[PDB]
């Protein structure tokens, strides 16, 4: 898996590619791995299917009854929600979780959540297996406050060099643009990201 | 504890059960009794871990004993086999199962014959006209095929009992220090005191 | 896998007199081959004239001696004020160490203090529980290197008198308390030099009908 | 029982005549990984005491959280929250000690090694240690995981002794500090360049440093050292 | 152990403590950690004192006899190449952790050996459970262009701090100082900073005071004449 | 441990030794191995000393609230039940106690021995510990139910003897019961040391050792 | 299972002025059980004394090995070997197998004949030698024999001093130690005389 | 295989040996033989692995009968007992040991001396006046530091033994089948064909 | 430990850092991982210290032999030599060996030699630890026939992001050029290289 959430000026972009692989075979090449818990606030899945998805899954529960309770949740709250399932049941998960939103007080903001259950605020993270190959790339390619064409260069070119050098991510690139504006979700196939 | 054998001959069921009792290397008694009666007419013997044959043992006494005052009857043999069963079946799924194989030899007032049934730990039930358990039955079931009639005498039985017990004594490793012989016939439970 | 367990070393020693009784201990913390202290206090005034002492798993000992403080306090307010004897203090201390039989305090525990006849006691106890009244003993890390010298110079074992050769044996005299705190510090000093857990400070608690008093000599520091 | 993902390295600490510091490194390390480079190890907790916390970062903002709570638990009908019923260092420390030693018995461990750095009401010093197997213990100089082994020895040379404290200046002290902190990012692969510092002193109250970098590294002699034994060239 | 070697403007220092342990226990309380290899190359050796010292003679040996064969001086390459083709062969079984140092015809040289074989070069290092107290004195006084002076008091400063605040280390502190155009002084004992304090008793018992049971003279002289 | 017990004419001997050990290192010389349960009840142990000390000394606890509420005392086989039930609740969780009840009741003398499997065993004599097989060779040849008082406390205590001398975790002391109808009566601690030379020229025993 | 602690047994060697004491215990046992009181563990080749501590096999065949070297030494070099040279010739045959040693732990006691210069040496079961000055211990009580030498223990002791010294630092560690004991043996060297005593000792 | 034991006496040494031999859950031979003569005044008994015993035995009777025929001479029983432990020394760090405990009895005539030596698989080697292998000391030496006397007959050495046997058949769990025993004194070896 | 070999127009640049860590203790600070073979042909060393010095140490003693012998060899050949004895010893061997030389020729080559004993020529190659977080890096800014400046720039760029990354790496960056003028050694420490 290659997955990467970055702020920009304007908002937030959440990237994944869409390969799931059970050892060798692959047994999905279009996974969406863009999942989404509240309008605004989207998160990308790392580690066991099976537990990010149940996490997922309880975590727009919560959002759908705070929504109804408290009003539009910020995105660190969304943040706290996961952490406290990831923490509590770091013994029987196994789940690396970046969380992305925006507000119009907070704009875009992004979290990552390790296996231990930690929290981290960040302007951009990387995570999956994938991630590795690209630490260099995205640190010296990184800058803040990127238009949204920028930053979406910045996505298609970084997970190009996860899914080139890292077996177990693969297939599309998809892409959600969080802003003022909308939910935008975007695609890229092969043919346009390999001869980059 | 290491050997009980049983036998049904025309008119009692006879049990033989060893005397010797270890701990470590040491043989600390060799007079041990390894049987509880159960009722009047149904013996009980049992061999199996330390401790838990005799817990189990007298916790099945006390049972049949209770069953005994409260409808001031005695239990077929059959239905007491059956409830020990039971108890051994729903013990081998607990968290610490009973580690106890028991014969049980009674004699059935009702249908005046005697009856031997074998059960293992698991709740594996038989009826059967001879029967043992562990070892006991590689060296002496070849004899009691050979020797035993359904219309055997009591003496007879004990006659074919004491070739079984020669038989361990001279092909065994261990030293079981004898046997302990009862025989439970319609008159009740008797031991025989020379053997 | 996590390990609930650990050694932080340490040496204790307890010895009756007539009158009297002390219980020693070396100051130094430890985990392997480093220090984690050279002054961290492991024999400890419990009230009503008992001193405690429980060495090897330092979050263990310090765990059963505030237990043991506390045991003291709710005997004061269920009793009426009464002294805790040593004796009962003791037996309470077996039940502490026993309630935790299969996931065990993990010290050598000793007590010091002086009997309701007023002549002087310890009592030495094993990880479970397991208690005993006793002239003279040595606990922790270097216990094996102390005992032995504690027969030959507090029992006098193997001793007797000269011109008998073996006939006689020597006799048992008390010892004074300037006696036994020369035995004391000489046992340390020599496990010390000896064992790489033992060092850095020697502090001694001497029971008498008139209190408790402390003691402090320094060790070396390698 | 568990095993620690996201960790962070040594904190070390010491005593000086009027307080005392304590520091430790930015990094929030996943294995040989680098991961995290923004990372507060030291907490305070009010104006009188820092927490400084090694080991499972996780478990550190759980930790962060409890203090965070306990300071708004002592508020609660308490006129004198802030003067003579205010939390102190030694409260603080015990109340860890008390977890820590629960959560060993519970075999369910906080993954981690915690100083408690502060100055009492009566102008005391106060640095005691506690750690996931609730052992506890004080010393004029305290450090966890490396620093154990390679801070302590030179913070030993300043203050050998309880009698050194008062003969140990707050400029000698931060010296000592700032140095064992680049010897161990010489010598430590899991530690990192950035660093915070916090003095507690009992007149100037608490200084919070952030920001701070190891310089004046030593890296020239590096040039002559060729091969591995034979090779000139 | 604590061991450290030094380079220094004219030659190199080579320093080590002398406790000897087995387990917690210390077997010996003053034990000789410097070794010569040849008079002016000097090993200490931590991990299996056995292993330090067999392979330790076992080479000395061999570049002795070398030395004898090319008429040369033996060089610190020759013991170096020597000791680690010996102990990558046993692929880490022989449990020897080196210190190397000395001076030949080429030069002043410092080097490192552990036990699987491999080498290092460097101006200070530092061996054994003492190793990182020692480097943290050393990373912190350690300078270009040292003294011979100023080099024995970073080494002996560096040991030190391992015998202060390392268990398996402690006692005195040996040193060798090997200077270019010189003969080797080895300064055995050059610190006695932990000699035992005076007992408050003595033990001497009184004569008698155990119990025989048989005497009888043993005859250690061989078989007598007449 | 070294260990035991044996019923006669008189009523009942009881011998231990004195030893504590931890792995090859001798903990303790000189241990209580008897429990004074009441004037007419004892009790031996082997085994984990923890667990013997807690074990029968609860024992007593409830043996003691049997005579409050039937104000007559317990028997031997009842008080040697109620420890092998104790025994049964923590059946496999890791006890380690091997114990003989020794006493005199209305039957008259009574020895029970008991282990941590919950073994209950009626008899006239018992050994147990890690020297039990030397102590039984010595009783086994030398036993008589008319044995006197005298005989027998010696027998027991040169029993004892010669597990100590040959057992490596036996030794230190031996301790010396008798129970009798009007109670048990302590017949001292016997330093071995001192035993094995006097049991020596007396007797004209261990004739391979030199003294 | 551990060889070092099967059949038991423990040595210590003392030096004092003009002299030097060695001392051993009788004791051979299968594990719990005692199997012989007899069992001496010090052998001399002239006037270099010997004590093996260990795995019993290993004790008897080491004698034996060192009698034959020994024996070999003197016909070539037409003299006694000396303490110091021993000490050599043990820590080599020790380390000749390095990766199937034997499992013991000797002790070198004895007077250089020609320099008067009192000399014990111990080693590991591998070869590596501990040359102290005061005393060397060995054994299944060797903490407890560490114990009681570090505080009995004072240098330049009489010979007659020296024989309560180590007899009593042997007896009462042996008395701490279950595997230790059933008999003792001390030997008082001087430079040309040896004296041997056999101590009473409790025989549990 | 089991149980071995030795005494010296007075004027002879006596070696007990037990009789059982045993493959999986059955005894096989209840007359075994655990001895060789390994040359007209020296006897040795043997027990340990099977088949390992009596090879080690024989291969041992066969050098030492090799040095009687080339020297004219028989080895005194000390002699033989080194050569056998140094064997046994040898075997220990083999590639696969022989698992073999023995006991040497012999009479010097040089002396006038009855000699016993034990010793284990792993060249262990001690005399002693009486001896055991395995468990069977533990029940025996009780009674043998109590009724041992260096000026015994041979009779009452057998009284002692008799004891002995008895003690091993009432504590002992396994069954030896008994014992042969053998003397071996100045006339040479000879074995009790009623015991 | 982080290593890399990079042809160019001239010839060929070997690069590392000099870390050596015994877990996380580093041991050595100021480690020498460039290691001759021959006058102009170099080797880049990762994983047992103790087994790549025994190997280039024998490679340098066959090379020795082969030019007494045949005259200078090639830097194929030297690979081969390499290659052979990290084949036939994989079993006992953990060495991970990039081979880089100049012949006037051939010009620059670069040989990795990873675990298995298999041999790639390669325009570039990277190794070691450190080497995972910049392969995408490595990829997206390699040219075939740079300069020397562009060269050495791309190497220590790249060192650069390893070292951030991957805490077996550090200390300073040492360099090897290698061309028709001769042997150049470079070194760029801390302060240089971390503000990149
Ligand atoms: C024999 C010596 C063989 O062990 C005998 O069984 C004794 C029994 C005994 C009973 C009551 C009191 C004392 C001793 N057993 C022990 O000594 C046991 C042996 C043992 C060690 N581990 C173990 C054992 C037994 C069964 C399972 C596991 N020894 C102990 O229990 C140790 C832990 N006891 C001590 O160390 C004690 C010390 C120290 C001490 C005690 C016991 C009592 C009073 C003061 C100090
Ligand atoms: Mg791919
Ligand atoms: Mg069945
Ligand atoms: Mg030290
Ligand atoms: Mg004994």
């Amino acid at each position: 898996t290659s997955i990467m959430a970055v702020t920009f000026k304007d908002g937030v972009i959440l990237g994944a590619d869409s390969r799931t692989t059970t050892g060798a075979y692959i047994a999905n090449r279009v996974t969406d791995k863009l999942t989404r818990v509240h309008d605004k606030i989207w998160c990308c899945r790392s580690g066991s299917a099976a537990d990010t998805q149940a996490i997922a899954d309880i975590v727009q529960y919560h959002l759908e009854l705070y929504t109804s309770q408290y009003g539009t949740p910020s995105t660190e709250t969304a943040a706290s929600v996961f952490k406290e399932l990831c923490y509590e049941n770091k013994d029987n998960l196994t789940a690396g979780i970046i969380v992305a939103g925006y507000d119009d007080k907070n704009k875009g903001e992004v979290y990552t959540i390790p296996l231990g259950g930690s929290v981290h605020k960040l302007p951009y993270a990387i995570a999956g297996s994938g991630s590795t190959f690209i630490y260099g790339y995205c640190d010296k390619n990184f800058r803040e406050n990127m238009s949204k064409e920028e930053t979406v260069d910045f996505i298609k070119h970084s997970l190009s060099q996860a899914i080139k050098w890292d077996g177990s991510s693969g297939g599309v690139i998809r892409m959600v643009v969080l802003t003022a504006a909308g939910v935008e979700r975007l695609i890229f196939y092969p043919d346009e990201y390999e001869q980059l | 504890m290491d050997i009980i054998l049983g036998i049904r001959v025309q008119d009692s069921v006879i049990l033989a059960s060893s005397k010797a009792v270890t701990r470590g290397i040491s043989v600390l008694k060799d007079s041990d009794d390894k049987t509880r009666q159960l009722s009047p007419h149904t013996l009980m013997s049992f061999a199996g871990e330390a401790g838990d044959t005799v817990q189990f043992a007298e916790y099945i006494q006390a049972n049949i004993q209770l069953y005994s005052i409260r409808e001031d009857y005695e239990l077929s043999p059959q239905a007491v086999s059956s409830f020990v069963r039971q108890e051994l079946a729903k013990s081998i799924r607990s968290r610490r199962p009973y580690q106890v194989n028991v014969l049980i030899g009674g004699y059935d007032k009702k249908k005046n014959k005697p009856e031997l049934y074998q059960i293992d730990y698991l709740g594996t039930k038989v009826e059967l006209p001879y029967g043992a358990h562990g070892y006991s039955g590689f060296y002496t079931f070849s004899l009691l095929d050979h020797h035993y009639r359904p219309d055997m005498t009591t003496e007879e039985g004990l006659d074919l009992l004491k070739l079984c017990v020669q038989e361990l004594e001279k092909r065994m490793p261990m030293d079981f220090k004898g046997v302990i012989v009862k025989i439970v016939d319609k008159d009740g439970i008797r031991q025989v005191d020379d053997f | 896998q996590f390990n609930p367990y650990g050694d932080n070393g340490g040496t204790i020693l307890g010895i009756a007199g007539e009158d009297f009784a002390v219980l020693a201990g070396d100051t130094r913390n430890i985990t392997d081959y480093s220090i984690n202290s050279r002054y961290e206090p492991k024999v400890f005034d419990c009230g009503d004239n008992i001193v405690m002492s429980a060495n090897g798993f330092a979050a263990d000992g310090d765990a059963l001696v505030k237990r043991f403080k506390n045991s003291v306090k709710w005997y004061h307010f269920d009793h009426n004020d009464k002294k805790l004897s040593i004796n009962s203090a003791a037996r309470n201390i077996q039940h502490l160490l026993y309630g935790k039989r299969f996931f065990p305090y993990y010290v050598h525990t000793i007590i010091a203090g002086l009997d309701e006849d007023g002549k002087g006691a310890v009592y030495s106890f094993d990880p479970v529980g397991s208690y005993e009244r006793e002239q003279c003993r040595a606990g922790g890390a270097a216990a094996s290197l102390i005992m032995p010298f504690l027969d030959n110079q507090v029992n006098f074992k193997n001793q007797y008198e000269p011109g008998t050769n073996g006939k006689v044996k020597k006799p048992l005299k008390y010892l004074s308390v300037e006696e036994v705190i020369k035995l004391v510090r000489d046992s340390f000093t020599s496990a010390t030099e000896r064992h790489i857990q033992v060092g850095d400070g020697l502090e001694i608690l001497i029971v008498t009908k008139d209190g408790v008093r402390k003691e402090f000599y320094e060790l070396k520091r390698d | 029982t568990q095993q620690p993902i996201v960790t962070g390295t040594s904190v070390i600490s010491m005593k000086y005549d009027n307080g005392v510091i304590i520091a430790a490194d930015n990094l929030g390390s996943y294995g040989s990984l680098l991961r995290f480079n923004g990372v507060e190890r030291l907490i305070p907790v009010g104006d009188n005491t820092v927490v400084g916390i090694s080991g499972d970062i996780s478990d550190m903002q759980h930790i962060e959280r409890l203090l965070k709570d306990l300071v708004t638990e002592n508020a609660y009908d308490n006129p004198l929250a802030d003067a003579e019923e205010a939390l102190e260092p030694s409260y603080i420390f015990e109340y860890l000690a008390t977890v820590m030693y629960q959560r060993r018995s519970k075999m369910n461990p906080l993954w981690n090694a915690i100083i408690v750095a502060g100055v009492q009401s009566n102008g005391d010093q106060f640095l005691r240690y506690v750690n996931l197997l609730g052992v506890t213990y004080s010393s004029p100089t305290l450090a966890t995981g490396f620093g154990a082994h390679m801070a302590n020895p030179l913070l030993r040379k300043v203050v050998d002794r309880e009698s050194d404290i008062p003969k140990t200046t707050v400029q000698v002290a931060e010296e000592a500090i700032v140095n064992a902190m680049r010897v161990l990012y010489y010598r430590d692969a899991r530690s990192s360049r950035n660093f915070s510092l916090a003095i507690i002193d009992k007149n100037t109250g608490l200084t919070f440093k952030k920001n701070l970098q190891v310089e004046n590294m030593k890296w020239d002699f590096a040039k002559d050292i060729k091969g591995y034994g034979t090779q000139k060239i | 152990t604590t061991i450290v070697g030094v380079k220094f403007n004219n030659g190199v220092v080579i320093a080590a403590d002398t406790r000897s342990t087995q387990g917690p226990i210390v077997a010996d309380k003053n034990c000789a950690k410097l070794h010569r290899i040849s008079p002016k190359i000097w090993c200490a050796g931590a991990g299996t004192a056995a292993d330090t010292e067999a392979v330790t003679q076992l080479i000395g040996s061999n570049i002795e006899l070398h030395s004898l064969y090319t008429s040369r001086e033996p060089r610190v390459v020759s013991a170096l190449q020597m000791l680690k083709q010996h102990l990558f062969k046993y692929q880490g079984h022989i449990g020897a952790y080196l210190i190397v140092a000395g001076v030949d015809p080429t030069g002043s040289h410092l080097f490192s050996i552990h036990a699987h074989g491999s080498t290092d070069v460097g101006y200070y290092l530092s061996l054994g459970s003492g190793s990182l107290a020692a480097m943290a004195v050393l990373e912190s006084h350690w300078k270009q262009d040292l003294t011979k002076e100023e080099a024995i008091k970073l080494a002996s400063d560096a040991i030190q701090a391992g015998i202060w605040n390392d268990l398996g280390s402690g006692s005195n502190v040996d040193v060798c100082v090997m200077e270019i155009g010189k003969d080797a002084e080895y300064l055995r004992n050059y610190l006695t900073p932990n000699v035992r304090e005076e007992k408050q008793k003595s033990y001497k018992f009184p004569r008698g005071t155990t119990a025989v049971l048989k005497e009888s003279i043993v005859n250690i002289c061989d078989i007598q004449e007449e | 441990t070294t260990t035991l017990a044996f019923k006669f004419q008189h009523g009942v001997i009881a011998a231990v030794d004195s030893r504590a050990s931890a792995g090859s290192y001798i903990s303790a010389l000189r241990v209580n191995k008897v429990i004074e349960i009441n004037p007419y009840l004892l009790g031996t142990m082997s085994g984990c000393a923890a667990d013997c000390q807690y074990w029968e000394t609860l024992l007593a606890k409830e043996c003691r609230l049997y005579y409050l509420r039937n104000g007559e005392r317990i028997s031997v086989s009842a008080a040697s039940k109620l420890l092998s039930n104790m025994m049964c609740q923590y059946r496999g969780m890791g006890l380690s106690m091997g114990s003989m009840i020794c006493g005199w009741d209305k039957k008259g003398p009574g020895l029970y021995y008991v282990d941590e499997h919950g073994t209950r065993l009626s008899g006239n004599m018992f050994s147990t510990g890690s020297g039990n097989t030397y102590a039984y060779g010595v009783l086994d040849s030398n036993y008589k139910w008319d044995l006197s008082v005298e005989d027998a406390l010696y027998l027991g205590k040169r029993s004892i003897l010669a597990a100590a001398h040959r057992d490596a975790y036996s030794g230190g002391s031996v301790n010396l019961y008798h129970v009798t109808e009007d109670g048990w009566i302590y017949h001292g601690n016997h330093d071995v040391g001192e035993l094995f030379w006097k049991v020596k020229e007396e007797e004209g025993s261990f004739n391979n050792v030199i003294g | 299972s551990d060889p070092s602690s099967i059949n038991g047994g423990i040595v210590v060697a003392m030096t004092g002025k003009d002299c030097v004491a060695i001392a051993c215990d009788l004791r051979l046992g299968s594990q719990s059980l005692g199997v012989s009181n007899k069992f001496e563990k010090i052998f001399h080749y002239g006037h270099v004394f010997l004590g093996i501590t260990g795995l019993a096999t290993d004790v008897t065949t080491l004698n034996e090995m060192f009698r034959y070297k020994t024996n070999l030494y003197k016909l070539k070099e037409e003299r006694a070997i000396e303490p110091e040279t021993f000490t050599q010739l043990v820590s080599s045959s020790l380390y000749e197998r390095r990766f199937g040693p034997y499992f013991v732990g000797p002790v070198v006691a004895g007077i250089n004949s020609k320099s008067g210069k009192p000399f014990i040496a111990g080693f590991d079961l591998i070869g590596c030698i501990d040359e102290a000055k005061d005393f060397i211990v060995s054994g299944t009580a060797s903490d407890q024999l560490f114990g009681m030498c570090e505080s009995l223990y004072e240098p330049n002791l009489e010979p007659e001093d020296l024989f309560e010294t180590i007899s009593q630092a042997l007896l009462n560690a042996a008395d701490r130690d279950a595997l230790s004991g059933w008999g003792a043996v001390v030997y008082i060297i001087k430079k040309d005389e040896v004296v041997k005593r056999y101590l009473k000792m409790r025989q549990d």
